[PDB]
RNA sequence: AAUUUUCUUU
RNA sequence: AAGUUGGACAAACUUGGUCAUUUAGAGGAAGUAAAAGUCGUAACAAGGUUUCCGUAGGUGAACCUGCGGAAGGAUCAUUA
RNA sequence: UUCGAUGGUAGGAUAGAGGCCUACCAUGGUUUUAACGGGUAACGGGGAAUUAGGGUUCGAUUCCGGAGAGGGAGCCUGAGAAACGGCUACCACAUCCAAGGAAGGCAGCAGGCGCGCAAAUUACCCAAUCCCGACACGGGGAGGUAGUGACAAGAAAUAACAAUGCAGGGUCUUGUAAUUGGAAUGAGUACAAUGUAAAUACCUUAACGAGGAACAAUUGGAGGGCAAGUCUGGUGCCAGCAGCCGCGGUAAUUCCAGCUCCAAUAGCGUAUAUUAAAGUUGUUGCAGUUAAAAAGCUCGUAGUUGAACUUUGAGCCUGGUCACCGGGGUCGUUAACCUUCUGGCAAAACCAGGACUUUUACCUUGAAAAAAUUAGAGUGUUCAAAGCAGGCAAGUUUUGCUCGAAUACAUUAGCAUGGAAUAAUAAAAUAGGACGUGUGGUUCUAUUUUGUUGGUUUCUAGGACCGCCGUAAUGAUUAAUAGGGAUAGUCGGGGGCAUUCGUAUUCAAUUGUCAGAGGUGAAAUUCUUGGAUUUAUUGAAGACGAACUACUGCGAAAGCAUUUGCCAAGGAUGUUUUCAUUAAUCAAGAACGAAAGUUAGGGGAUCGAAGACGAUCAGAUACCGUCGUAGUCUUAACCAUAAACUAUGCCGACUAGGGAUCGGGCAAUGUUUCUCGACUUGCUCGGCACCUUACGAGAAAUCAAAGUCUUUGGGUUCCGGGGGGAGUAUGGUCGCAAGGCUGAAACUUAAAGGAAUUGACGGAAGGGCACCACAAUGGAGUGGAGCCUGCGGCUUAAU
């Protein structure tokens, strides 16, 4: 079983220090893997430039396109995949627009049946979503 | 729970409740004092002089009528082996044990068995230093085994 | 081999009581396990027992009346303060009247209870309810 | 002896 | 004072070995995901040669075979 | 450890110890209790967040300590600096140049550029706290105050009194008000007092200041989770929604427009980090037979854990909050503050005070201990976040009184007092011993005096060493249903060596007649009137020990099956034998380790990887037949894994009834066969297992352990943290090689998996039913011919 002797203290110790790296927890805290090999540095948000826009393809059991857009970092130089919510909007983004990208909500993981896509655009322009969709801002002649 | 094995035996003696001498005897203490020291001029293991002892002569425990036991007894009188009885014959046996290895070096059974002999003289004889029945430097050499049981 | 002989007494103890037999044989005996028997006995829990003095460690033949639930020990004998009984109660006895945690106290083998009114802490053995 | 295959749903 | 001779601390430069991190490259070999491809059918029933493991060989491929093990077998069973 | 790493001597330097430095002399110091090296997106602490407890995370930042002033290095001044709003030189930058040169450092207060998801005025003042100086008088971007915001905490605008009929309710009361109207209205507007260095603000000031755009509350959701629509319109697996399940293919309670409802509220959502849930890190408190997980097995040192036993109980005095409890002393069991120093009594001995743990761990208390912060006592910031004040006192106005600003948390670690239960080591073995106003001796010192320092003998008082004197009860814990060893009879398909025997297979020679022989579902390849096959005799080769052979034995496992002999060893049993804790489990390190695989030698009968053909099939590359190389055997070197399984680590205690079996022992005025054996019965120890049952456990299959676990703790190793990636890549290590050991990350995914149940299926089995099934020499037929008619296809205008 578990050592269980008053002066078992240190063996206790250095075995659960061992076994805790097993944790899915422990190893993504401990890693350091946000700052080492990550899109974000442990950032909220980050600015970017949109590259091009790719039509996925939802998975089964659902059947459509995702309309999402490539978009490449300011400030890494990694190129990501980045989600468009809401419906028309690939219209008003077009290529170099200063989008800012955002998490999915799913600590980094894909959410829903989006194939390989981990990240959402929060705002377009210096503007905003949903600002420009209610015809209350509009985009500036850049 | 042998230490070198899986048996779990429970084979040994029940000595009695009574720890007197016995009730009908002529012992006469001195007597078998130098009973004893006879047969140890003559050459027998301490086991033997209880085994001939209870058997022949008619004294069940030898420390019930002389008050000390047969090793002591030996000590004191001067009589005392340099060796213990018991790691003398698990040296003897490892002996025989090797004798037996280089005559015959197929015997892996023989040398599992070597190990593990030579694993309780070791044992054995840590605890002898570390009580002080050897002098601290005593060592186990198998060059120098046969020697030392000879 | 054999570690502690108080935890031996103990399941041996508890066995009888679960299986409903009045009388137990324990083996080996100690101080130890005398001093709490008869700090089972002061509370009840526990009734005569007769030490079979051998030539050897010794026996005992306990009387049991049920009424106990379950008597176990504490390995290892973690040292409690006189701040820790409280704590040590709530996790493992049922309840702040009914149950004893038996403490080898300096002044002696002991209940909290009566460790707590002495000012005196020390090493847990076991408990019993 | 010999017997391979049944698209994605409602 | 200007100036002169040695000593210690000693920034900094060229080179060589070592450590840590980062970063190009002609080319090569992998995994990872598919609304409705091509080849055939290895496994799930005795899956139609019972299955699996270790090792070795071979073949377009699932895979086949040799040797030794296991039933997680399709037998808890022939006392005559 | 060179070029100081560890220590000694001497010196130098420093304000000062010190390998800080130098010369010489020795090789030393740390480390599996993790030394050293590397990483840290690491200034440390008081502390903060979550809160059953235990814990986890954070802490640049209002307090303390350290470092820095672009990176180093040196130096003057000064008590104090290796100072940068002091200097000097190099390195990287910026600047005026007349081209000779000159000159700096905002990680200070403001402001600018750039990196950015991410963070403010180029403001006023020394009035309060304090600092500096020659000093009431000066200065202080320390500090106080204000301008800016969505957010850090505390309080609260968007209302409300009636007439009114309907739904009402039970003569008292709620609601829809295209309704009115007089009320209390505060946000603001102004002004006055107060506030303050000056102000702003707060408080405070009359007074102006709503009849509806009054001076319009938002943010999300309305399928489950989780609270609130199958409502009306637009699209139709498309747009899309959607944290997961999941909705959408013309009826969409889940897409976008309207209506309404639900939750919080001047706030709500989203993205990320973290905490609780997570009993998915599990010391408390996980799990390992089948879901992830017991090393193939054994030895073995660190590490962890370690049988019992050495003073227990009874009777008092006195004083303490409630028949009760804690605390100090005693006498006898058995001698009752051991021993020492000092003071006294004195025949050694006694009393009083101090020291008193051999030596700890442990528990209790005390001391000194920064504040804030946490808990928390008191107290009218209108309550509160607050703050540490404050109060008396309406009838005199009295130039007064009165109080507080606690306490704890802290104790890791150090110091001290008290206890000696729990866990340890020696108290003396060759007695190397309490031995002591004891019989004798020697070494030193003067703690005193012979007049003062100084030199010797030593009375005197003290420290230590040498042989003897029994003062007296002169000294060794039992030997654990622990262990080691010995002994006796046994037992074993345990190991090795030598030796013996058995048939079978193949082959070789010889003899007898002849036509097929092998093989297979069917065959087919192949060889056979040159004698195949068979029968008969003899011989050789290699392999293996059939039947006996079993819910039987041995070994640590892998494994071990012919006879005999030899050698070493082993378990159990018996034992009034021996030692006495010698013990259990293990990192690191080692032994053995099936089969297959490798290097050399021998041998190669049978089988047989690769391969060759011959059948089956659409294709057979395989399953089938024959032949057939390596291999299958062995020796000397290798490796080192299998479903190496009981998918179940080792040691120890307890737990229900019975019957078989192996080894040993005990008992029978038991049986039998010419002193023993065989058989029968009962008891017991140690194994292999079995049947029933479930006090008990599990998710169940099931389990006498997988039980004694939410009532969770006997001890100790190995191993797992959802599924792929992946036992892959890289690194290291061993191996001739094959390969063995150790062993990731990115990315992707909402499942993977285990047990069991009901259907369905099976080229699975067992019972049966059927001319929409077959058998029967079945009867009649159809399809083959021509036509009636229907269905596809063709054509047309519809066919």
């Amino acid at each position: 079983g578990k050592p269980a002797g008053l002066n078992a203290a240190r063996k206790l110790r250095n075995h659960r220090r061992e076994e805790r790296w097993a944790d899915a927890h422990y190893k993504k805290r401990l890693l350091g893997t946000a700052y080492k090999s990550s899109p974000f540095g442990g950032s909220s948000h980050a600015k970017g430039i949109v590259v091009e826009k790719i039509g996925v393809e939802a998975k089964q059991p659902n059947s459509a396109i995702r309309k999402c857009v490539r978009v490449q970092l300011i400030k890494n130089g990694k190129k990501v995949t980045a989600f468009v919510p809401h419906d028309g909007c690939l219209n008003f983004v077009d290529e170099n627009d200063e989008v800012l990208l955002s998490g999915f909500g799913r600590k980094g993981k894909a959410k829903g049946d989006i194939p390989g896509v981990r990240f959402k655009v929060v705002k377009v322009a210096g503007v905003g979503l949903s600002a420009l969709f209610h015809e209350k801002k509009e985009k500036p002649r850049a | 729970g042998r230490m070198h094995s899986k048996g779990k035996g429970i084979a040994s003696s029940a000595l009695p409740y009574v720890r007197s001498p016995p009730a009908w005897c002529k012992a006469d203490a001195d007597s078998v004092v130098e009973q004893i020291l006879k047969f140890s001029k003559k050459g027998m293991s301490p086991s033997q002089i209880g085994v001939t002892l209870r058997d022949s002569h008619g004294i069940p425990q030898v420390r019930f009528i002389t008050g000390q036991k047969i090793m002591r007894i030996l000590k004191a009188n001067g009589l005392a082996p340099e060796l213990p009885e018991d790691l003398y014959n698990l040296i003897k046996k490892a002996v025989s044990v090797r004798k037996h290895l280089e005559r015959n070096r197929k015997d892996k059974d023989s040398k599992f068995r070597l190990i593990l002999i030579e694993s309780r003289i070791h044992r054995l004889a840590r605890y002898y230093r570390k009580v002080g029945a050897l002098p601290p430097t005593w060592k186990y050499e198998s060059a120098t085994a046969s020697a030392l049981v000879a | 081999v054999r570690q502690s002989v108080l935890a031996d007494c103990l399941n041996n103890i508890v066995n009888a009581e679960r299986r409903g037999r009045r009388q137990v044989l324990i083996r080996p005996s100690s101080k130890v396990i005398v001093k709490f028997l008869t700090v089972m006995q002061k509370h009840g829990y526990i009734d005569e027992f007769t030490e079979i003095d051998d030539h050897r460690s010794g026996k005992i033949v306990i009387q049991l009346n049920g009424r106990i639930n379950k008597c176990g020990v504490i390995s290892p004998r973690f040292n409690v303060k006189l701040k820790d009984i409280e704590k040590w109660v709530n996790q493992l006895l049922p309840s702040r009247q009914v149950g004893v945690i038996v403490l080898t106290t300096s002044r002696g083998i002991m209940s909290h209870n009566e460790a707590r009114a002495k000012d005196a802490g020390g090493k847990i053995l076991g408990f019993f309810y």
